[PDB]
C-alpha cells in the first residue's frame, strides 16, 4: 500500500494510490476530455503549475517514447486519473507510465473518482489543489498548501519556462514509417522566422518547419529591436503557461512589429498577447477549455473544425478595438477562437493548430500564416 | 442548410425480418429515423415486412407498409404514395440492395423519387469490393493484397496467388454472408460457389490472410457542409480473422498511440470523402499490425450498422436521427446534442469517462451438426452491451449480463482433469463461443499471458486484465467469506465480481454476500451517460452502475414510478417481440402520467433509446442489480412479465426480497410453468390434456410408454418417440412424456385478464401441425380452416384459465386440436412473441393495455372489452437461419429455430399467405417441376396435392413409394433415383436446377436421417421447398394470388376495422 492524496482548496478530499514520485504537488487543478495523447499533454509546457486530471479512465495503455514528448521535460505539476493499466501496450513504448513519471519526479495518483473531480471543477470552476504522496499523506497539510497557492490569476510563468539563450530549429514532423527526422540544413529552409519562446510545443515548430521555415527560438522577454535586427521573414508567438496579462514585455514588443509589415502568428499564449498588444482584454475562464473534441467554426466560411484546447484565459469578444476581426469562435461556449488584424498582416488561433495530441483539423492556419510571410517577401 | 424544401415526403426502406448478421439494430435506426423526419415535419412512407418492429407502429409514421420487401412490391408502393424522395440507409443490406434495384429497374427514375443520404453510386462504390479497392488505392490507403473473381475459376488463380489461408468477401453482402476463410481447396471451392451464389453482383473478393493483427472500427458522419466528426472508436477483443459481428469489442479504442489514432481517424474521414457519402453516418474498417502499427483499411457500410448502434448507446450520440435530419439538408453545426440538454450542438466528437463492452449472443445448442468455430461469416444471434468505469469493471458486467448463466469467469474444465490443458488450448488457439471463459481457465491452468497471446492473438492488454481477475478469485476461494472484509469486498466489487461468483467461490448462497454487503453499505453509485464526459451538464438519466463516490442517480420523490425489466441480448426465441411489448408498457404508462424506468442492456433495440422512458438503467437484468436500482428508487410496482425468460425467472427471487411485482404474481407464473402445478390446474378445471408420465428410468419409461401410447414427445431439447425400440434408441443419445398429438391443429390465444374480464386478443391457427414449434410455425389470423363452434370452445377454455390462474394482464395458450377435441398444450402467463402481431393484425396495442390493467386500469375503464376479428386476413411466416449453418438439416420440429418473421395482409387467406411467403425470402415460382417425397400418412393427402400442382402447370417427379400412390390414384410423375438407387438421382436433378418446388414430409429418425440430402440440397440450389404436406397447400393455394397486385397502409388496415 502507496497512499496517495489529492486535496482541493474547497476541503475536498479524494483519496487513491500513488503512481509516482514520493513528495507534495500544488497546482491550479484543470480535467482534460482527451482519450489518447497523454504523454504529449503531460510534456506540454502550457500545463506549468497546473495540476493535470484526465477523464478517460485507462490512462497509460500505450506506454511512452520520446517521439511524444512535446517538449525537453515534463511540465504538469501533477496527474490525476482514475486507472493505471497494468501493462502498456503498444509497439511504440519505450517506458511505462509510473516508470516514466518517477524518473521525471512526477507526483502522480490513480484510482480516485475522476468523474465526481470533473463536475466539481465544472461545476463550481477551477479550483487549486495539491496532492501528497507517501507514507502518511497528511490532509490538513495538503489542504493548506492548497489555500496557500498564489493562483494562476495575474501569474507569468512565460518567463518561467523560456529559453534561457536563443536557438535555432530547423527540424520537421515525424512519420510512422521515417520517425522523427534528421534536421534539415539551413539552406534548404526557404523562409527564417522568428520565434517567442513563452514555453513552446515542439510540434508547433516542426510543423513550421514542415512549411519550409527555418527558425530562430528567442526569449520571451526578447526585444522588438534585438529581433527586427534578424530581418525576419515572419514573427511567430509560441503557446504557454499562465496570465497572458502580465507579461507586459511582449506585449510592448508585439506593439513594436505592429507597426511594420511583417507578418505576425500567434498561437493560443500568443493569441492572447497579440489581443492584448491590439488594446484587447483578456479573461480567465471558470474552467477553461482542456480536451481534443473541441468544436470551433470559421465564421468565414462557416465550417467546423474539431481542435486541440488548451487553456484558462480567453480574449474578451466584446473589448475588441475594431481593427481586430473576429475570425473563429468555440461551438461549445460561444467563446473567442480566432482573429485577425483588418490593417495588418498578423492573426491568431486559440486552439492549437499543431495539435499533438488532437484532430489534424486546423492545420490549415499556418498555411494563411505562410501566404503572408510569402506575399511580404514579395513586396 | 436548414431543411430542404423541395422534399415533402419521404420512403424510408426497412431492413425486413431479423436474421443473423441484419437484427434489431435496424428497427432502432429505422425507428429513430422516423421519429427524425417526422419531428422535421415530413410526410413519412416506410416500408417493413417485420411486424413487431416499434417502426410499423401506425403512430410513428404517414403510411406503414407491412408488405413482402421487394422491388414490384416497393414499386406499387411508391407508385400509390408517390414519395420525393427515399432513404435506404436505415435498413441494413435489405435496404441498400432494394435501393439499387429500385434504381436499376428504372422505377426511381419512373416516378421521380430522389435518393437521400447517400446515392446509388456511393452505395455501389463501396458495395462494389473491386470499386472500393481501386478507391483506396487512389487515397493512398493500403489494402490487403487480394483479387476480383466472377467465377470459379478466377478464383481458384486469385487462391493460387494470395495462398491459404485466404479471405473470401462477397460484393454486395455484410455480416460475412456468403464468406469464411479458406484453410485448403476443398474448403476454398464450397465458399466461393456459396458466395457467388449468394452475392448480388455475383462477386468475391479474395485476400490474403491478416489473421491475428488488431480490428478496429470508426463511426463516422459528414454534414453537406463537408463537416465531419467521429463519433465512436471501436477496438475488438477478438482479433481479425472473426467477424466484428461475432467478436467482443469495446469502446474507445485502447492500445493506439494518439499519433496512430489520428492517422486512423484522417482515413476514416479520407474514405468517406472519396466513397461519396456527403450526407450521412458511415463506418469504417482496418486492421492493424501491433507490430508496427501498419495500417490497412478493409471495408466501409455507407449506411447506419450494428456498430452503429453500438456506437449510439456507447456514447449518447444517436447516429441515426443525427443522419437522418442531415439527409434532408440539415447541417451538424445546426442539430442541437440531444442528452446534453440541446444545450450544445451535434457538431463535436463525443468523448467518454467510462469503458463500454459488447459481447455477442450465440445459440450454437440449437445447431447441433454445425461448425461452432468463430469465423468471418456472422453466426450470433444478438449481443449485449455494458458500461463500465474500468474495463474489468464493464467486461465482467457483460458477461453477467449475457444471459447464458454466467455470474462472470465460471470455470469451463475441472483443474483436476488431466486432459484440461490440451482442451483449453483447442479452444484458445480455435475461437469458439466460449472461448472468453477458456480464457480464464487457461490462467487457472498455468498457461502464461505470453502462452494465451500467442494462441489467441488478443492484445496482451485485455489478457493482463483477466489473469488478475483470476488471481482476484484465487484469493477469494482462498480466504473464503471470514476473508471478505470491506476493503477487499470494495475491492472486488470495483472489479465489477458480481456477488453470485464470489458466493461461488466463497462457497455461500448469493444472498449472503449481498447481506454482507448490505453491512459493510457497500452499494454502487450510478454515473450518466452525457458524450462529454462530464464537461457539460445533462438533463438525461441514461445510467449505469459503479463502484464509485459520487452518485448521479438523483430520483424523484415527486411521481408514482414503474420499472419495466427488459430481456438483455437477443437469443433464439426471446427475440425483438419481447422488446416491442417493453417499450409499448413504457410508452403506455409514461403517456399516462407515471415515471417509467428502463431496466436493459441490449444496444440494438429501442427499448434502450433514452427517448423510450424517463429513466434508463443500462444494466444487466440480474437480480443483483435489479435490486440495487429498486434499492434507491422505490418503485411503486415492476413489469417481469414483458422481457421474456430473463425477468420472468427472477420474479419470485425480487418478490422475495421484497419487489413490488405487479400484474400476474410470481406464484401464479410458477402454477403455469410447473408442469406439475399446471397438470393438476387442468385437472382442477375439467379440461383435457394429453396422457402424461414422469420417468426415472428407462424401463419405467417402456412401461409407463405403453401405458401413454405413442407416438412420444420426451421433454426433459425436446425429440418425439415412435415406437418402443425408438425409445431405447432415444434412451441410448438421452423427464416428462407426453402422448404426441398425430394429425393435430396447432393454435395460439393472446388474451387479457383483468380479474373481471377475460379479453380475447386472437385467435391464430398454425398452418403447420402440432410438433412444430409454434415459433417456427405460419399462422393465420383468423383461423383459416378451424369451425366458430371450436374457437369457441377455445375462447372459454381461456377464460377459464385466466381466471383460475389469476392472470392479471397478458397471458397465452397454446391447444391442438384433433378429431374435433381441444387439448391443452401449454399456458404462459406473460407476454408472448405473437403479441405484436396480433397488434398489427387486429389494431389494438395489446402490450399497451395489458400494462395499464397491470397498473391498475381496467379493460372496462380503458374501453376495450370486444374481440377485434379483422376484415382481412394477416398471415405470419418465420425466417429460419439453416442458410448460416449449412451442415445442419433446414428440418422442422418441436424445438423453436427461426430468429425471425414478416407479416402478409390479404383480402383472402391466399393473398395473405403468398405475400407472406414472399415477404420470407422464397424462391417460390409459378412454374416448373416439382418434386414430391413424402410419408407414409402423407401418402393420401399427396394426390390431391399433386393435382393442384398438376393444375397450375407444373410437371412432377416424385420417388418410388410417392410414384406408386399417385400412379394408383391416376397421377403418373416422373420417377426419380434416390440416391442408393442410381441415376439420376434428386440431389443430381436438385443440383441441375431441374426443380422449381420441392414437397419432402419424413416421419422417424432414421427416415429423416435418411431424407437429410434433399433438404440440404434444396437450401443449397435455393429452391423453395416445404417439409409439411399442411405447408405444402398452403403454398399450393398462394399460387392463385399476387402479392404485387395490390398493397395497403396499416392506417388503412386500422381504419378498416369495426
Ligand atoms: N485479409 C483478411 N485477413 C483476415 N481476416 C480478414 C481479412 N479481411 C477481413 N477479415 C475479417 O473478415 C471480417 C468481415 O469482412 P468485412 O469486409 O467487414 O465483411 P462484411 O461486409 O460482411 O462485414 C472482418 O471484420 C475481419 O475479422
Ligand atoms: N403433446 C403434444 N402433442 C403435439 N404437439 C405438441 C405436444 N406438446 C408440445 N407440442 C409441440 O411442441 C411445441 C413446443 O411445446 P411447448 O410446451 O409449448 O414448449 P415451449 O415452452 O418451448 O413453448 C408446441 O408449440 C407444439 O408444436
Ligand atoms: C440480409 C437479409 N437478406 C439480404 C439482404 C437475405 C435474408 C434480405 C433478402
Ligand atoms: N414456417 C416454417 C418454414 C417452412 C419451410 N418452408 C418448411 O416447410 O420447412
Ligand atoms: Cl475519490
Ligand atoms: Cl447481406
Ligand atoms: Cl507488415
Ligand atoms: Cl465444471
Ligand atoms: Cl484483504
Ligand atoms: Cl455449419
Ligand atoms: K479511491
Ligand atoms: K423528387
Ligand atoms: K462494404
Ligand atoms: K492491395
Ligand atoms: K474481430
Ligand atoms: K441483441
Ligand atoms: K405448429
Ligand atoms: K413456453
Ligand atoms: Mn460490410
Ligand atoms: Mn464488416
Ligand atoms: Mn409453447
Amino acid at each position: 500500500i502507496k497512499s496517495a492524496l489529492l486535496v482541493l482548496e474547497d476541503g475536498t478530499q479524494f483519496h487513491g494510490r500513488a503512481i509516482g514520485a514520493t513528495g507534495s504537488a500544488v497546482g491550479e487543478v484543470v480535467f482534460n476530455t482527451s482519450m489518447t495523447g497523454y504523454q504529449e499533454i503531460l510534456t506540454d509546457p502550457s500545463y506549468s503549475r497546473q495540476i493535470v486530471t484526465l477523464t478517460y479512465p485507462h490512462i497509460g495503455n500505450v506506454g511512452t517514447n520520446d517521439a511524444d514528448e512535446e517538449s525537453s521535460q515534463v511540465h504538469a505539476q501533477g496527474l490525476v486519473i482514475r486507472d493505471l493499466p497494468l501493462i502498456a501496450s503498444n509497439f511504440r513504448n519505450t517506458e511505462d507510465l509510473s516508470s516514466y513519471l518517477k524518473r521525471h519526479n512526477i507526483v502522480a495518483i490513480a484510482d480516485i473518482d475522476t468523474r465526481k473531480l470533473t463536475r466539481l471543477l465544472r461545476e463550481k470552476g477551477a479550483q487549486n489543489g495539491c496532492i501528497i504522496a507517501g507514507d502518511n499523506p497528511d490532509a490538513a497539510l495538503a489542504l493548506e498548501k492548497a489555500r496557500a497557492f498564489p493562483g494562476l490569476n495575474g501569474m507569468d510563468l512565460a518567463k518561467e519556462v523560456t529559453t534561457a539563450e536563443a536557438y535555432s530549429w530547423t527540424q520537421g514532423s515525424w512519420t510512422l514509417t521515417g520517425g522523427l527526422p534528421e534536421a534539415k540544413k539551413e539552406d534548404e529552409l526557404p523562409f527564417h522566422v522568428v520565434a517567442y519562446d513563452f514555453g513552446a510545443k515542439r510540434n508547433i515548430l516542426r510543423m513550421l518547419v514542415d512549411r519550409g521555415c527555418r527558425l530562430t527560438i528567442v526569449p520571451a522577454q526578447t526585444s522588438a529591436e534585438d529581433v527586427l535586427k534578424m530581418n525576419p521573414d515572419g514573427i511567430f508567438l509560441s503557446n504557454g503557461p499562465g496570465d497572458p496579462a502580465p507579461c507586459d514585455y511582449a506585449i510592448t514588443a508585439i506593439q513594436k512589429f505592429l507597426e511594420t509589415d511583417i507578418p505576425v502568428f500567434g498561437i493560443c499564449l500568443g493569441h492572447q498577447l497579440l489581443a492584448l498588444a491590439s488594446g484587447a482584454k483578456t479573461v480567465k475562464m471558470k474552467f477553461g477549455h482542456h480536451g481534443g473534441n473541441h468544436p470551433v467554426k470559421d465564421v468565414e466560411k462557416n465550417v467546423v473544425m474539431i481542435t486541440a484546447q488548451n487553456h484558462g484565459f480567453a480574449v474578451d469578444e466584446a473589448t475588441l478595438p475594431a481593427n481586430l476581426r473576429v475570425t473563429h469562435k468555440s461551438l461549445f461556449d460561444g467563446t473567442l477562437q480566432g482573429i485577425h488584424r483588418t490593417d495588418k498582416p498578423a492573426f491568431s488561433f486559440q486552439g492549437h493548430p499543431e495539435a499533438s495530441p488532437g484532430p489534424h483539423d486546423a492545420a490549415p492556419l499556418f498555411d494563411h500564416f505562410i501566404e503572408l510571410i510569402e506575399q511580404y517577401r514579395k513586396t | 442548410m436548414p431543411k430542404r424544401t423541395d422534399i415533402k415526403s419521404i420512403l424510408i426502406l426497412g431492413a425486413g425480418p431479423i436474421v443473423i448478421g441484419q437484427a434489431c439494430e435496424f428497427d432502432y435506426s429505422g425507428a429513430q429515423a422516423c421519429k427524425a423526419l417526422r419531428e422535421e415535419g415530413y410526410r413519412v412512407i416506410l416500408v417493413n415486412s417485420n411486424p413487431a418492429t416499434i417502426m410499423t407502429d401506425p403512430e410513428m409514421a404517414d403510411a406503414t407498409y407491412i408488405e413482402p420487401i421487394h422491388w414490384e412490391v416497393v414499386r406499387k408502393i411508391i407508385e400509390k404514395e408517390r414519395p420525393d424522395a427515399v432513404l435506404p440507409t436505415m435498413g441494413g443490406q435489405t435496404a441498400l440492395n432494394c435501393a439499387l434495384e429500385l434504381e436499376r429497374q428504372g422505377v426511381l427514375e419512373e416516378f421521380g423519387v430522389t435518393m437521400i443520404g447517400a446515392t446509388a453510386d456511393a452505395i455501389d462504390k463501396a458495395e462494389d469490393r473491386r470499386r472500393f479497392d481501386v478507391a483506396m488505392k487512389k487515397i493512398g490507403l493500403e489494402t490487403a493484397r487480394s483479387g476480383i473473381a466472377h467465377t470459379m475459376e478466377e478464383a481458384l488463380a486469385v487462391a493460387a496467388d494470395v495462398g491459404f489461408p485466404c479471405i473470401i468477401r462477397p460484393s454486395f453482402t455484410m455480416g460475412g454472408s456468403g464468406g469464411g476463410i479458406a484453410y485448403n481447396r476443398e474448403e476454398f471451392e464450397e465458399i466461393c460457389a456459396r458466395g457467388l451464389d449468394l452475392s448480388p453482383t455475383k462477386e468475391l473478393l479474395i485476400d490474403e490472410s491478416l489473421i491475428g493483427w488488431k480490428e478496429y472500427e470508426m463511426e463516422v458522419v459528414r454534414d453537406k457542409n463537408d463537416n465531419c466528426i467521429i463519433v465512436c472508436s471501436i477496438e475488438n477483443f477478438d482479433a481479425m480473422g472473426i467477424h466484428t459481428g461475432d467478436s467482443i469489442t469495446v469502446a474507445p479504442a485502447q492500445t493506439l498511440t494518439d499519433k496512430e489514432y489520428q492517422i486512423m481517424r484522417n482515413a476514416s474521414m479520407a474514405v468517406l470523402r472519396e466513397i461519396g457519402v456527403e450526407t450521412g453516418g458511415s463506418n469504417v474498417q482496418f486492421a492493424v499490425n501491433p507490430k508496427n502499427g501498419r495500417l490497412i483499411v478493409i471495408e466501409m457500410n455507407p449506411r447506419v450498422s450494428r456498430s452503429s448502434a453500438l456506437a449510439s448507446k456507447a456514447t449518447g450520440f444517436p447516429i441515426a436521427k443525427v443522419a437522418a435530419k442531415l439527409a434532408v439538408g440539415y447541417t451538424l453545426d445546426e442539430l442541437m446534442n440531444d442528452i446534453t440538454g440541446g444545450r450544445t450542438p451535434a457538431s463535436f466528437e463525443p468523448s467518454i469517462d467510462y469503458v463500454v463492452t459488447k459481447i455477442p449472443r450465440f445459440n450454437f445448442e440449437k445447431f447441433a451438426g454445425a461448425n461452432d468455430r468463430l469465423t468471418t461469416q456472422m453466426k450470433s444471434v444478438g449481443e449485449v452491451m455494458a458500461i463500465g468505469r474500468t474495463q474489468q469493471e464493464s467486461l465482467q458486467k457483460a458477461l453477467r449480463g449475457l444471459e447464458v448463466g454466467a455470474t462472470g469467469f465460471d470455470p469451463k474444465v475441472s483443474l483436476d482433469d488431466p486432459e484440461a490443458l490440451t482442451k483449453i488450448r483447442r479452444e484458445l488457439k480455435d475461437a469458439g463461443a466460449d472461448r472468453i471463459w477458456y480464457i480464464a481457465d487457461a490462467f487457472r491452468a498455468g498457461l502464461s499471458v505470453d502462452g494465451v497471446f500467442n494462441l489467441t492473438n488478443i492484445d496482451r492488454w485485455f489478457l493482463v486484465q483477466i489473469e488478475e481477475l483470476v488471481r482476484l478469485e484465487e484469493k477469494v476461494a482462498e480466504v473464503g467469506i471470514t476473508g471478505l472484509n470491506a476493503d477487499f469486498l470494495r475491492q472486488l466489487k470495483r472489479k465489477g465480481f458480481a456477488d453470485a461468483r464470489l458466493a461461488k467461490l466463497a462457497g455461500v448462497r448469493e444472498a449472503e454476500i449481498r447481506k454482507l454487503r448490505d453491512q459493510y453499505d457497500l452499494h454502487p453509485v450510478y454515473k450518466r451517460v452525457d458524450t462529454c464526459a462530464a464537461e457539460f451538464a445533462t438533463d438525461t438519466a441514461y445510467m449505469y452502475s459503479t463502484y464509485e463516490e459520487e452518485c448521479e442517480a438523483n430520483p424523484s420523490t415527486d411521481r408514482e414510478k414503474i420499472m419495466v425489466l427488459g430481456g438483455g441480448p437477443n437469443r433464439i426465441g426471446q427475440g425483438i417481440e419481447f422488446d416491442y411489448c417493453c417499450v409499448h408498457a413504457s410508452l403506455a404508462l409514461r403517456e399516462d402520467g407515471y415515471e417509467t424506468i428502463m431496466v436493459n442492456c441490449n444496444p440494438e433495440t429501442v427499448s434502450t433509446d433514452y427517448d423510450t422512458s424517463d429513466r434508463l438503467y443500462f444494466e444487466p437484468v440480474t437480480l443483483e442489480d435489479v435490486l440495487e436500482i429498486v434499492r434507491i428508487e422505490k418503485p411503486k410496482g415492476v413489469i417481469v412479465q414483458y422481457g421474456g425468460q430473463t425477468p420472468l425467472k427472477l420474479a419470485r427471487a425480487l418478490e422475495a426480497a421484497g419487489v413490488p411485482v405487479i400484474g400476474t404474481s410470481p406464484d401464479a407464473i410458477d402454477r403455469a410453468e410447473d408442469r406439475e402445478r399446471f397438470q393438476h390446474a387442468v385437472e382442477r378445471l375439467k379440461l383435457k390434456q394429453p396422457a402424461n408420465a414422469t420417468v426415472t428410468a428407462i424401463e419405467m419409461a417402456v412401461e409407463k410408454a405403453k401405458e401413454i401410447g405413442y407416438p412420444l414427445v420426451v421433454r426433459p431439447a425436446m425429440e418425439i418417440v415412435y415406437d418402443e425400440a425408438d425409445l431405447r434408441r432415444y434412451f441410448q443419445t438421452a423427464v416428462l412424456l407426453d402422448h404426441f398429438l398425430d394429425d393435430a391443429v396447432e393454435v395460439d390465444v393472446d388474451a387479457i385478464c383483468d380479474g373481471e374480464m377475460v379479453l380475447i386478443g386472437g385467435i391464430m391457427e398454425h398452418i403447420e401441425q402440432a410438433g412444430v414449434h409454434s415459433g417456427d410455425s405460419a399462422c393465420s389470423l383468423p383461423a383459416y380452416t378451424l369451425s366458430q363452434e371450436i374457437q369457441d370452445v377455445m375462447r372459454q377454455q381461456v377464460q377459464k384459465l385466466a381466471f383460475e390462474l389469476q392472470v392479471r394482464g397478458l397471458m397465452n395458450v397454446q391447444f391442438a386440436v384433433k378429431n374435433n377435441e381441444v387439448y391443452l398444450i401449454e399456458v404462459n402467463p406473460r407476454a408472448a412473441r405473437t403479441v405484436p402481431f396480433v397488434s398489427k393484425a387486429t389494431g389494438v396495442p395489446l402490450a399497451k393495455v395489458a400494462a395499464r390493467v397491470m397498473a391498475g386500469k381496467s379493460l372496462a375503464e380503458q374501453g376495450v372489452t370486444k374481440e377485434v376479428i379483422p376484415p382481412y386476413y394477416s398471415v405470419k411466416e418465420v425466417v429460419l437461419p439453416f442458410n448460416k449453418f449449412p451442415g445442419v438439416d433446414p428440418l422442422l420440429g418441436p424445438e423453436m429455430r427461426s430468429t425471425g418473421e414478416v407479416m402478409g395482409v390479404g383480402r383472402t387467406f391466399a393473398e395473405a399467405f403468398a405475400k407472406a411467403q414472399l415477404g420470407s425470402n422464397s424462391t417460390m415460382k409459378k412454374h416448373g417441376r416439382a418434386l414430391l417425397s413424402v410419408r407414409e400418412g402423407d401418402k393420401e393427402r399427396v394426390v390431391d396435392l399433386a393435382a393442384k400442382l398438376l393444375k397450375q402447370g407444373f410437371e412432377l417427379d416424385a420417388t418410388h413409394g410417392t410414384a406408386i400412390v399417385l400412379g394408383e390414384a391416376g397421377i403418373n410423375p416422373r420417377l426419380v433415383n434416390k440416391v442408393h438407387e442410381g441415376r439420376p438421382h434428386i440431389q443430381d436433378r436438385i443440383k441441375n436446377g431441374e426443380y422449381t418446388y420441392i414437397i419432402n414430409t419424413t416421419s422417424g429418425r432414421r427416415a429423416i436421417e435418411d431424407s437429410r440430402v434433399i433438404r440440404r440440397s434444396a437450401l443449397q440450389y435455393k429452391v423453395h421447398y416445404d417439409t409439411t404436406l399442411n405447408g405444402g397447400f398452403a403454398t399450393a393455394m398462394a399460387l392463385n394470388a399476387d402479392a404485387t397486385e395490390k398493397v395497403i397502409s396499416v392506417q388503412e388496415m386500422h381504419a378498416q376495422i369495426k
